[PDB]
């Protein structure tokens, strides 16, 4: 009966991975270009509204967000495979992400992020680089994700 | 406008010759800098522009003020609207001549400088060297749960005394241990935002609360 | 390939060989293997390994045959990083050329964690009493260090025939053995295992032993 996502630590692992995802893509030069948009979710939080939102209402923002991201990483790993010279370093991180989201998308489905989604209630950004994909990555993770799980973890 | 001087002055010292930004309720940003200036100084000097990654560069209305030190201080207070946390915010401070004065990139959620906790109250705990500290998170503050504290204990300047210990996130209480019998201590507390979703600067110490140990000895 | 694996794969061989033994060293990987000595027959293409992560497509793992010390051959499959999702159900399917099913099993890369052995252990007298303070360092490159518990071992001789154990609280990587016996040279070493329910796996290789001699009495 574990709603695992709640154990602060269990989640912290990913946030800290992305910190590494970033910390590497920065020292990255031209070999971090995507050569394509790659639509990622909007990671900016405005507390004077979020605080005003409701779990359920946030949840969606998150579920949809996670999804879209997950589509990206794949699309990233992808464009990265067929690549001639796949910056090995980049490789690994691109992968951990792929899996991280997989495990996460699950732990959320737990809390009820999906059920609290397709419930008819009452953005575009694009990474032309990896350096940014990861930036946008963690920013959503520790950003909106981390901020939701909390209130929702009761 | 008041306590601002406090924090601003607080930060200053820590890092003087640069550009300093910080936030409070996280629903606000304020940056600034203090330069000594005699034959010249005034707003009709610098231009302040910033931008939220993926959003149109903008300019900020810079303000000025005299310093207790006789120097000047230019600050900017992003319009509440543009206080988006979790999204690269780039800043460029330029002189009218057009020279590159200040340049930096930050995350609002990464420069929070809370006030100082309130209601600290440490009383004896019958057993040996054991003290019970209690307090309250900074007033009008978001995400308590994410604030981690840090207590200080000293035997007063009556023995070159100190001792620092950190607390778990969101934990407003601490039970000390191993304190010399018969002595006038002084418990202080600090505030801060936990990483990796936040972070910033160490808060100013709270109003101290002293106490004297009995004689739990041999 | 590397001793680290062989020697780590021995600990498990003695846990049910004719069963598929998987384990993850740092929640970011996974390998399954099984031993069986055979005829000149067994070779490259003679077995097909297939896995599948919850509601997704099945994928075939390339296979690795290798000759173990005990004469037997070893087959292993290092899952592709992209599929080491912990907390997600992993079903494993093995098969031999024809179409015979040898092993089938469902797991979680997070409930079969076999950690490298702890590092940095050193003893040192308790300046406040006849005890022994034991500091040490969890395993390297290992996450969830706050979710790892440690069992310490206390020996007064490989032939002294008298020992004593202890279990450390998840996270704590230091303990002091107060109640002891002086003017005696003791030795200690620690192992590490993840903490259920959340996780699970197998005890870790003991750490390098360490020696000291308590004062008197």
């Amino acid at each position: 009966p574990p709603r695992l996502i709640c154990d602060s630590r269990v989640l912290e692992r990913y946030l800290l991975e992305a910190k590494e995802a970033e910390k590497i893509t920065t020292g990255c030069a031209e070999h971090c270009s995507l050569n394509e948009k790659i639509t990622v979710p909007d990671t900016k939080v405005n507390f004077y509204a979020w605080k005003r939102m409701e779990v359920g209402q946030q949840a969606v923002e998150v579920w949809q967000g996670l999804a879209l991201l997950s589509e990206a990483v794949l699309r990233g790993q992808a464009l990265l495979v067929k690549s001639s010279q796949p910056w090995e370093p980049l490789q690994l991180h691109v992968d951990k992400a792929v899996s991280g989201l997989r495990s996460l998308t699950t732990l959320l489905r737990a809390l009820g992020a999906q059920k609290e989604a397709i419930s008819p209630p009452d953005r575009t950004i694009t990474a032309d680089t990896f350096r940014k994909l990861f930036r946008v990555y963690s920013n959503f993770l520790r950003g909106k994700l981390k901020l939701y799980t909390g209130e929702a973890c009761r | 406008d008041p306590k601002f001087e406090s924090k601003a002055a607080l930060l200053a010292a820590r890092g003087p010759e640069e550009l300093l930004c910080f936030t409070e309720r996280l629903e606000d940003l304020v940056c600034f800098w203090e330069e000594a200036a005699s034959a010249g100084v005034g707003p009709g000097q610098y231009s302040f522009s910033y931008q939220l990654e993926d959003e149109p560069w903008k300019l900020c209305r810079l303000h000025q003020a005299p310093t207790a030190r006789g120097a000047v201080r230019f600050w900017c207070s992003l319009p509440t609207a543009d206080t988006s946390s979790f999204v690269p915010l780039e800043l460029r401070v330029t002189a009218a001549s057009g020279a590159p004065r200040y340049h930096r990139v930050i995350h609002i959620n990464e420069v929070v400088l809370l006030d100082a906790p309130v209601g600290l109250v440490a009383r004896l705990a019958d057993e040996s060297g054991h003290v019970v500290l209690r307090w309250l998170p900074p007033p009008e503050t978001p995400m308590t749960s994410h604030i981690r504290y840090e207590v200080d204990v000293s035997a007063g300047q009556g023995a070159g005394s100190v001792q620092r210990v950190e607390i778990l996130e969101g934990r407003t209480e601490c039970v000390l241990s191993n304190l010399r019998g018969r002595t006038r201590y002084t418990f202080a507390v600090r505030a801060r935002m936990a990483e990796p979703s936040f972070g910033g600067f160490w808060s100013e110490w709270s109003e101290p609360v002293s106490l004297l140990t009995p004689s739990d000895l041999d």
